C-alpha cells in the first residue's frame, strides 16, 4: 500500500459512503465492529483502504464532514459506529442550507482546518498515500461549496496526490433545491482544475434502474444508495484487491482521461435483478457485454451513439473466463457502431476480479454470477451538462435567487465566470467529437 | 377669528362651543387654508348633531374644498351612515366630483361601506361615473373580488 | 436549525398564537401541564423546534407573549393552554394602543419594547443552532402592527444572520373595527417589504368569504376565521415540526420560496376547508386534495391564482397516501397549468408527505404559493389607503404621536412599487 | 440613456520588470478583446487617449444638460492600481494632467461668470459615502446615519445631508480633499457620492433651474474567498458587492426599458433614482489595467460593464 483516503462530504456523500463501506466490509469479510476471522492473509489486499489496529481491527481510510450533525449522527449510533475512527466523523451545527456560498466560504470557513487536521492525521498513517475518492452531491450547499473548499486546499496541501471524486447529479424527483443548478455549475467550475477523474451519479438514471429493473414504484435514498454502491464498489475493486488494471490512481487518469479537463467518465453496470424476481438463468459474459452498450444501464442519462469515445474499459467480477470475454469484445467490435476520436486507440481494456459479485443481504438486488461495469470517456456526457447550463441560463438571466449568494459573500461575476468555463467545457466536448 | 374658532369645535364634535361661538357672529361657512368648511369637518368625524345644526343655519350642503370634496363625499368615505342620509335630505349631490374624478359612490364602495352605497344607489347614485382612471365604483367591485358589493351594484333591475 | 423563537403580539396575535399553540400540542401530544403522553417517537423527533425540555420531563413552549392592553394576558391565561407559558415570557402594558400603528410604533409600544428584547435575548442565549423568529400579528390594529414591526426592526438589527418569519392578518372591512386599518396595514407592510424573509398573508377578506360562502356561517366569528388559520398554521409547519427532507428549516424554506428579496408574501391554501365541529363523512383522495389547495376558495389570501403566475410553490400532503399517486397527481397539475408556473424558475414544485395527519382529519394538504396574484391584495389595501390619505383623514392621530406625513407618503410609495414588481415578473418571459 | 465606457492605463514601473505581457487587444473604438473573446461598449479609450479626449466623450455633455437644468450621474468603477484617481482627479491643479471632475468644475464656473446679466447662481455641494449599508456625510463627522426620505412626489432625497455653498473650483477641490479625508478606507471599503448642484435664479423672468450631477465613486467587487475577509471587512465587502449587485439590476432595468426599475434594491440605487430616471444622461467609466496578471480582476471590471449596457 498505496493507500487511499476516502471523503464523504454533505448528506448524500455521507449515506453513499455508509452504502459503500458496508459493501466493502461485506466483500473483504470484515465484520462491523472491525475485526474480521481466521483467514487474516501488512500483506492485505484491502489494506490501500483499511489501516489495521492492534486487537486485530481494519479501520477504514475514511473521513465524514457535514455542515449539520443529523446524517453523521446517524453513522455514530446505527450498525457501523464502532467501524470508522470517531475522531474522522466531523460536523458542524449550522448547514449551507443549499447554497453553495455557505459551503465554500461563510459557513464552511469554520471547519475547514479541523478537517485537514483530521485528514493529516488519516495521512501520516500512510507509507505511500495515493490521494483520494470524494463522494458528494452537485445540488446540496456542503456537497457543492465545502467541496470545493476542500478540493482546493487538498491541491496546496498534497500537490502530487490524484483526487477522484464519485458526484451526485441532481435530478427532480428526489430534489430538496429550487437552486440546485446554481450550485452544480459554480462547484463544477471551481472543482474542475482539482480533480482528476470524476464519476458523476445521474439520480435520475438511478432512479429509472430502480424502477424498471428492480421494480421499485416509488424509489428511496436507501434504494439508490445501494444501487450506487454497488456501481462505485465495482470501480473501487481494482484498487482494494491486487488486479491488473486500474491498480492505481493515477492509471484511473491514464486509461480514462487523455485530456485534463474532459475528465468525467461514463460508467454502466449489468446486470441489475430484482431479488424477488425469480427464477431466471444466468447471464453470460456476452449478455452482459452487450448490456454495456444498452443506455438504459448507464449512471449518467445521455446517448453515446450520438457522441464519441476517447477510452473504454471493462471491469468483470465473478465465473468470467478471459476467452469469452475476448469473444464477446468482438462480436461489439462489429456488431456495434462504437466510434473513437481520430486519434485515441480504437481498444478496450479488461480487468477480471474472480471473486462472485457480493450483494446486502436481504436488499433488493439479486446475487449474480457475473457482473461488469463498463467506463468509457465519451463525449455524449456532455448532454447532461448542457441540460444543467439550461435550467442555470433561465434562472440567472432573470438573476433569480442571486441575492441569496450575494448575501453570503459571493460577487455575482462569479456566477458569470462559472457559466462561461461551463461553455468552455461544452466547446471542449463539441471540438473533440468531430 | 371666530370662524377658525367654529371649525376647530365642529371637527371635534363640542356641540356646545357650535352653539356659543355660532351666536357671537361666526361664520357658518367659513373655510380654513385647504377650503373645509365646519360642515365638512362635522361630517368626516361622525358628529351628527352638529352636521344637523349647521344644515338649520345656512350651511352650504354642496361646498366644496380645494379638492372638490363635498361634505358628502367625505361621510361615504368614513362611512357615517346618518349623516349620508341628513346631507342627501338636505339636497346634497349624490352625484358630485371631486379632483380624482371620484363620487361619493366610489368612495363607499372602496371603503366597504355597503348601507351607504345603498342609500347612495337609492338617492341615484350614478352607476356609470369614471374616475380618472376611467373606473366606475362597479369596476372597483369586480377589479377587488368584492361579490357582495358587485351584487348590490348590479340590482338596479 | 433547530431552535425556532415564537413571539406573539396584540389582541389577534394572541389569539391566532393560542391556538397555534393548542393545535400543535395535540400533534406532538402535549399536554396543558406540558407533560407528553403521545404514541409515537415522530412527535418528539423535533420537539425541540418549539419547545423548550423543562425540568422534571416538560415541554414548554418557546414563546414570547406581548401586548399594550391589559385583558389580553388574563384571557390567554384563562384558556385551555394556558398554564403551559413561561410566566416570565409574558410582558404586558397597561394604556393599549388604541388602533393606532403609530402609538404601537412610537408612543406605548417603545415604551415596552426593551422589556420585549431582554426576554428574546434569554431564549435565544439557550439556543443551541437558533434558526430564527416566528410572529404572529394583524397589520389592522396598533399593538400588533406597529410594536410588530418594531419589534422586528429591533430583532433584525441584533439578529441579522436569524430568519425572521411572519404570519400577517390583513383587514377587511367585512370583519372591521375601523377606517384607520388600511393606515396600520399600509405603514406596517413597508416594515415587512424591508424586515422580513418570509410573510403568509393571512387575509380576513379571503377567511370571512370562505365562512360565509363556502361554509354557509351567515355571521361568522373570530372563532369561525380562526378555526381556518389554526389549520393554515399546521400546516405550512409541518416540515419544521417533523422528520423530513424539503424545507426543514426556516432559511431552506426561504432559499426556496424567495427568489427576489422583497417578493417574500405567501398564499397559504389548505384542503379540506371545514367549519368547527362538523363531521367529516369519507376522507379526500390524492386527485381531490391536489385540486382543491390549488383553488382560488381555499386560498387563505383573497387573490384568484389565475390572474398571476407562480414563483414557486411548495405543497405538504398529510395523512397516509402512496407517495406515487402524490407525484403523479403533483405533476400533472404542473403540465396541465404550465403557463401558470413561470418557466424561467424550473422545477418551483416542491412536494412533501407527512405520514401524520392533523385532527380530525385523515387526510389533508397545505399549499404555500408565492404568487404574482397577491399583487391584488396589495392593490385592495393601496387603494382604500390612497382614498383615505388623499381626504388627510385621521392623520392628526398619527402625527400627533410624533410621526411625520412623510413616512405615510414613503408607506404608499412602497407598496405600489411592491404592485409593479409582482407585475414585471408576472410579465416575464424566457425569451 | 446610459453608456459604458472603458479605459486601459499605461503599464508602470512597478510591473515593467515583472514581465508581464500585453493580453489587452482592440477592435475598432468599442471593442476590447481580452482571450478570444470580444467586449463592446460604448466608447473604449486607450493607454494613448488623453484626460481631455476621456472628459469630452464622457463627461462634457452632462456637465451642459446640468448647466441646462436636468440631472446627470458619472460612475467611476476600477480595482486598485487600475487608474480610477487618474482619471477622476488626476493632477488637479496641472492643466494637462487634470483629470474628470477639475474639468466638470472648471467648465461649470467658466459658464457661470459668463451668464452675469439677469441670473444669479449658487452652487452646492455634498459628499457621503455608504459604508455597512449606512449613510456617512463626509462633510460632517456626527451624521453618520443618514437616512433616506421622500418629499411630497415621491423623490427620494439624504435628509439632513451637508450642504456647502462654493463659490469656485478651488473650493469644490478643497471639500473633495476634506471628504476624502473622512472615507473608510483599509483601497475603498465603501462607495462615494459626490453631489454638484447647480441652482440659478433669473431675476428678471423669476425663473428657476437646479440641476445635479452625481459623482459616484465606487469600490470594487471583492471575491471574500480569495482575501479572507472576517468580522467587519466581511461585512464590508457583503456591502460593496450588494451595492453593485443593486446597480446592476437598475442600469440593466433602464437600458431593457423596463415598466419596474428596481431602485429600492440598495440605498446608493434611492440617493440616484431622481438622477437615474427620466431625462437624464449617465456615464459609467470602466477603468482597466493591461497585465497578463491582472487578467482575472480585468475581465470582473469588464463583465460589470457588460452588466450595464
Ligand atoms: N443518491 C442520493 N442522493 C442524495 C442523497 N441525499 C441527498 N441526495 C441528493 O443531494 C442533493 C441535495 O444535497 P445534500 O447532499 O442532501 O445536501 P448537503 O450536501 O448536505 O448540503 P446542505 O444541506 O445544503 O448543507 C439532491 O440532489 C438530493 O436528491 C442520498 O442519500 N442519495
Ligand atoms: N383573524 C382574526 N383577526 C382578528 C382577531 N382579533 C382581531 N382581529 C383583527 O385584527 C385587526 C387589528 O386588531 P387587533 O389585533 O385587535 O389590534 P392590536 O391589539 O392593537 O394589535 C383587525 O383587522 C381585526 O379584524 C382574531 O382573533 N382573528
Ligand atoms: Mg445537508
Amino acid at each position: 500500500m498505496r493507500e487511499c483516503i476516502s471523503i464523504h462530504v454533505g448528506q448524500a456523500g455521507v449515506q453513499i459512503g455508509n452504502a459503500c463501506w458496508e459493501l466493502y466490509c461485506l466483500e473483504h469479510g470484515i465484520q462491523p465492529d472491525g475485526q474480521m476471522p481466521s483467514d487474516k492473509t501488512g500483506d492485505d489486499s484491502f489494506n490501500t483502504f483499511f489501516s489495521e489496529t492492534g486487537a486485530g481491527k481494519h479501520v477504514p481510510r475514511a473521513v465524514f464532514v457535514d455542515l449539520e450533525p443529523t446524517v453523521i449522527d446517524e453513522v455514530r449510533t446505527g450498525t457501523y459506529r464502532q467501524l470508522f475512527h470517531p475522531e474522522q466523523l466531523i460536523t458542524g451545527k449550522e448547514d449551507a442550507a443549499n447554497n453553495y456560498a455557505r459551503g465554500h466560504y461563510t459557513i464552511g470557513k469554520e471547519i475547514i482546518d479541523l478537517v485537514l487536521d483530521r485528514i493529516r492525521k488519516l495521512a501520516d498513517q500512510c507509507t505511500g498515500l495515493q490521494g483520494f475518492l470524494v463522494f458528494h452531491s452537485f445540488g446540496g450547499g456542503t456537497g457543492s461549496g465545502f467541496t470545493s473548499l476542500l478540493m482546493e486546499r487538498l491541491s496546496v496541501d498534497y500537490g502530487k496526490k490524484s483526487k477522484l471524486e464519485f458526484s451526485i447529479y441532481p435530478a427532480p424527483q428526489v430534489s430538496t433545491a429550487v437552486v440546485e443548478p446554481y450550485n452544480s455549475i459554480l462547484t463544477t467550475h471551481t472543482t474542475l482544475e482539482h480533480s482528476d477523474c470524476a464519476f458523476m451519479v445521474d439520480n435520475e438514471a438511478i432512479y429509472d434502474i430502480c424502477r424498471r429493473n428492480l421494480d421499485i414504484e416509488r424509489p428511496t435514498y436507501t434504494n439508490l444508495n445501494r444501487l450506487i454502491s454497488q456501481i462505485v464498489s465495482s470501480i473501487t475493486a481494482s484498487l482494494r484487491f491486487d488486479g491488473a488494471l486500474n491498480v492505481d490512481l493515477t492509471e484511473f487518469q491514464t486509461n480514462l482521461v487523455p485530456y485534463p479537463r474532459i475528465h468525467f467518465p461514463l460508467a454502466t453496470y449489468a446486470p441489475v435483478i430484482s431479488a424477488e424476481k425469480a427464477y431466471h438463468e444466468q447471464l453470460s459474459v456476452a449478455e452482459i457485454t452487450n448490456a454495456c452498450f444498452e443506455p438504459a444501464n448507464q449512471m449518467v442519462k445521455c446517448d453515446p451513439r450520438h457522441g464519441k469515445y476517447m477510452a473504454c474499459c471493462l471491469l468483470y467480477r465473478g465465473d468470467v473466463v478471459p476467452k469469452d470475454v475476448n469473444a464477446a469484445i468482438a462480436t461489439i467490435k462489429t456488431k456495434r457502431s462504437i466510434q473513437f476520436v481520430d486519434w485515441c486507440p480504437t481498444g478496450f481494456k479488461v480487468g477480471i476480479n474472480y471473486q462472485p459479485p457480493t450483494v446486502v443481504p436481504g436488499g433488493d438486488l439479486a446475487k449474480v454470477q457475473r457482473a461488469v461495469c463498463m467506463l468509457s470517456n465519451t463525449t455524449a456526457i456532455a448532454e447532461a451538462w448542457a441540460r444543467l447550463d439550461h435550467k442555470f441560463d433561465l434562472m440567472y438571466a432573470k438573476r433569480a435567487f442571486v441575492h441569496w449568494y450575494v448575501g453570503e459573500g459571493m460577487e455575482e461575476g462569479e456566477f458569470s465566470e462559472a457559466r462561461e468555463d461551463m461553455a468552455a467545457l461544452e466547446k471542449d466536448y463539441e471540438e473533440v467529437g468531430v | 377669528d371666530l370662524g377658525k374658532k367654529l371649525l376647530e369645535a365642529a371637527r371635534a364634535g363640542q356641540d356646545d362651543e357650535v352653539r356659543i361661538l355660532m351666536a357671537n357672529g361666526a361664520d357658518v361657512n367659513a373655510t380654513d387654508a385647504s377650503g373645509l368648511t365646519p360642515l365638512h369637518l362635522a361630517a368626516t368625524y361622525g358628529h351628527l348633531e352638529i352636521v344637523e345644526v349647521l344644515l338649520k343655519h345656512g350651511a352650504d350642503v354642496n361646498a366644496i374644498d380645494i379638492m372638490g370634496s363635498t361634505p358628502l363625499h367625505l361621510a361615504a368615505l368614513i362611512g357615517h351612515l346618518e349623516i349620508v342620509e341628513v346631507l342627501l335630505k338636505h339636497g346634497a349631490d349624490v352625484n358630485a366630483v371631486d379632483t380624482w374624478g371620484d363620487t361619493p359612490l366610489h368612495l363607499a364602495a372602496i371603503m366597504g361601506h355597503l348601507e351607504i352605497v345603498e342609500v347612495l344607489l337609492k338617492h341615484g347614485a350614478d352607476v356609470n361615473a369614471q374616475d380618472k382612471f376611467g373606473k366606475t365604483a362597479f369596476d372597483i367591485s369586480i377589479d377587488n373580488g368584492n361579490e357582495d358589493l358587485a351584487e348590490i351594484l348590479q340590482k338596479l333591475n | 436549525m433547530r431552535e425556532i423563537v415564537h413571539i406573539q403580539a396584540g389582541q389577534c396575535g394572541n389569539q391566532i398564537g393560542a391556538k397555534f399553540w393548542e393545535v400543535i400540542s395535540d400533534e406532538h401530544g402535549i399536554d396543558p401541564t406540558g407533560s407528553y403522553h403521545g404514541d409515537s417517537d415522530l412527535q418528539l423527533e423535533r420537539i425541540n423546534v418549539y419547545y423548550n425540555e423543562a425540568t422534571g420531563n416538560k415541554y414548554v413552549p418557546r414563546a414570547i407573549l406581548v401586548d399594550l392592553e391589559p385583558g389580553t394576558m388574563d384571557s390567554v391565561r384563562s384558556g385551555p393552554f394556558g398554564q403551559i407559558f413561561r410566566p416570565d415570557n409574558f410582558i404586558f402594558g397597561q394604556s393599549g394602543a388604541g388602533n393606532n400603528w403609530a402609538k404601537g410604533h412610537y408612543t406605548e409600544g417603545a415604551e415596552l419594547v426593551d422589556s420585549v428584547l431582554d426576554v428574546v435575548r434569554k431564549e435565544s442565549e439557550s439556543c443551541d443552532c437558533l434558526q430564527g423568529f416566528q410572529l404572529t400579528h394583524s397589520l389592522g390594529g396598533g399593538t400588533g402592527s406597529g410594536m410588530g414591526t418594531l419589534l422586528i426592526s429591533k430583532i433584525r438589527e441584533e439578529y441579522p444572520d436569524r430568519i425572521m418569519n411572519t404570519f400577517s392578518v390583513m383587514p377587511s372591512p367585512k370583519v372591521s373595527d375601523t377606517v384607520v386599518e388600511p393606515y396600520n396595514a399600509t405603514l406596517s407592510i413597508h416594515q415587512l417589504v424591508e424586515n422580513t424573509d418570509e410573510t403568509y398573508s393571512i387575509d380576513n377578506e379571503a377567511l370571512y368569504d370562505i365562512c360565509f360562502r363556502t361554509l354557509k356561517l351567515t355571521t361568522p366569528t373570530y372563532g369561525d376565521l380562526n378555526h381556518l388559520v389554526s389549520a393554515t398554521m399546521s400546516g405550512v409547519t409541518t416540515c419544521l415540526r417533523f422528520p423530513g427532507q424539503l424545507n426543514a428549516d426556516l432559511r431552506k424554506l426561504a432559499v426556496n420560496m424567495v427568489p427576489f428579496p422583497r417578493l417574500h408574501f405567501f398564499m397559504p391554501g389548505f384542503a379540506p376547508l371545514t367549519s368547527r365541529g362538523s363531521q367529516q363523512y369519507r376522507a379526500l383522495t390524492v386527485p381531490e386534495l391536489t385540486q382543491q389547495m390549488f383553488d382560488s376558495k381555499n386560498m387563505m389570501a383573497a387573490c384568484d391564482p389565475r390572474h398571476g403566475r407562480y414563483l414557486t410553490v411548495a405543497t405538504i400532503f398529510r395523512g397516509r397516501m402512496s407517495m406515487k399517486e402524490v407525484d403523479e397527481q403533483m405533476l400533472n397539475i404542473q403540465n396541465k397549468n404550465s403557463s401558470y408556473f413561470v418557466e424561467w424558475i424550473p422545477n418551483n414544485v416542491k412536494t412533501a408527505v407527512c405520514d401524520i395527519p392533523p385532527r380530525g382529519l385523515k387526510m389533508s394538504s397545505t399549499f404555500i404559493g408565492n404568487s404574482t396574484a397577491i399583487q391584488e391584495l396589495f392593490k385592495r389595501i393601496s387603494e382604500q389607503f390612497t382614498a383615505m390619505f388623499r381626504r388627510k383623514a385621521f392623520l392628526h392621530w398619527y402625527t400627533g404621536e410624533g410621526m411625520d406625513e412623510m413616512e405615510f407618503t414613503e408607506a404608499e410609495s412602497n407598496m405600489n412599487d411592491l404592485v409593479s414588481e409582482y407585475q414585471q415578473y408576472q410579465d416575464a418571459t424566457a425569451d | 440613456n446610459i453608456k459604458v465606457m472603458c479605459r486601459f492605463r499605461p503599464l508602470n514601473e512597478s510591473e515593467v520588470n515583472r514581465g508581464d505581457k500585453y493580453i489587452a487587444k482592440f477592435q475598432g473604438e468599442d471593442t476590447v478583446v481580452i482571450a478570444s473573446k470580444p467586449y463592446a461598449f460604448d466608447r473604449v479609450f486607450q493607454s494613448s487617449t488623453s484626460q481631455e479626449q476621456v472628459y469630452n466623450d464622457a463627461a462634457k455633455k452632462i456637465v451642459k444638460d446640468v448647466l441646462e437644468g436636468y440631472n446627470g450621474t458619472i460612475f467611476a468603477y476600477g480595482q486598485t492600481s487600475s487608474g480610477k484617481t487618474h482619471t477622476m482627479e488626476g493632477k488637479l491643479h496641472d492643466p494637462e494632467g487634470m483629470g474628470i471632475i477639475p474639468r466638470i468644475v472648471q467648465d461649470i464656473f467658466n459658464y457661470i461668470y459668463s451668464m452675469d446679466e439677469n441670473l444669479e447662481f449658487h452652487i452646492k455641494v455634498s459628499y457621503f459615502e455608504i459604508y455597512l449599508d449606512k449613510i456617512r456625510d463626509l462633510l460632517d463627522v456626527s451624521k453618520t446615519n443618514l437616512s433616506v426620505h421622500e418629499d411630497k412626489n415621491r423623490v427620494p432625497y439624504v435628509k439632513g445631508a451637508t450642504e456647502r455653498f462654493v463659490s469656485s473650483p478651488d473650493e469644490v477641490m478643497d471639500t473633495i480633499d476634506e471628504g476624502k479625508s473622512n472615507r473608510h478606507v483599509a483601497s475603498s471599503r465603501s462607495h462615494s457620492i459626490f453631489l454638484i448642484n447647480v441652482k440659478q435664479e433669473n431675476t428678471q423672468t423669476e425663473q428657476k433651474l437646479s440641476g445635479k450631477l452625481y459623482l459616484v465613486d465606487l469600490a470594487g467587487s471583492e471575491k471574500v474567498s480569495k482575501t479572507g475577509a472576517e468580522g467587519a471587512v466581511l461585512d464590508e465587502a457583503k456591502n460593496i458587492n450588494k451595492s453593485l449587485s443593486a446597480l446592476g439590476n437598475v442600469i440593466s432595468a433602464l437600458a431593457e426599458g423596463s415598466t419596474y426599475v428596481p431602485y429600492r434594491d440598495s440605498k446608493m440605487t434611492r440617493i440616484l433614482q431622481d438622477s437615474l430616471g427620466g431625462n437624464a444622461r449617465t456615464t459609467i467609466v470602466i477603468c482597466c489595467s493591461p497585465s497578463s496578471y491582472n487578467e482575472s480582476e480585468t475581465k470582473s471590471t469588464l463583465l460589470f460593464g457588460q452588466r450595464a449596457k
